[PDB]
């Protein structure tokens, strides 16, 4: 409690370049962990069409999959306009 | 027979000459410092992920584009 006190306020006098980097570092590595958006930004780098999207051949059981682009099933992209 | 004239200092005195360090204080707190720069940074950030979230819409419109031309 004291001691880390004492300890702190050691090295805020006299390394405050360190004190800074340390906590800096501290903070970018425990952060990302409690972030809500980190899954967000996994859907986004998910959401970015590289390549070409390739058809499958309809066999009549897949009620899933769209046969146009403008039909209802499929992925959305709503949640990332109003992102 | 006219009086002696002679280089000599005013009746009186001449005004006081100042010598002494003067270096004035001159500045914020170190608290006000901080918190500005991390106020800035704050600003910066937010308004940088609106402008990299709409630069990802964009992309992926531009990649549609290109997707529908392939064929
Ligand atoms: C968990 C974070 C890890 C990742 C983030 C860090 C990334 C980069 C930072 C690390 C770089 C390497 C630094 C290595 C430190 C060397 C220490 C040392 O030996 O230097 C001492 C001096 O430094 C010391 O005083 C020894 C250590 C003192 C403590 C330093 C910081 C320790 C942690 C402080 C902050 C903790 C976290 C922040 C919380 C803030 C509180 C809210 C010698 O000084 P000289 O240059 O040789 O003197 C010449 C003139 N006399």
């Amino acid at each position: 409690a004291g001691r880390i006190a004492s300890f702190l306020k050691n090295a805020w006098a006299k390394e405050p370049v360190l004190v800074a980097s340390f906590a800096i570092g501290g903070l970018a590595i425990i952060l990302p962990s409690l972030s809500p958006y980190t899954n967000y930004a996994i859907r986004i780098n998910r959401a970015t069409p590289y390549n070409y999207p390739v058809p499958l051949r309809d066999d009549g059981n897949m009620p899933d999959v769209p046969s146009h682009p403008q039909d209802p099933q499929g992925p959305s992209l709503e949640w990332l306009k109003n992102l | 027979a006219s009086k002696v004239k002679q280089d000599m200092p005013p009746p009186g005195g001449y005004g006081p000459i100042d010598y002494k360090r003067n270096l004035p204080r001159r500045g914020l707190s170190g608290y006000s410092m901080f918190a500005v720069g991390i106020g800035t940074l704050l600003f910066g950030y937010w308004s940088m992920m609106k402008w990299n979230r709409e630069r990802r819409r964009l992309q992926i419109e531009d990649f549609e584009a290109r997707i529908a031309l392939m064929p």
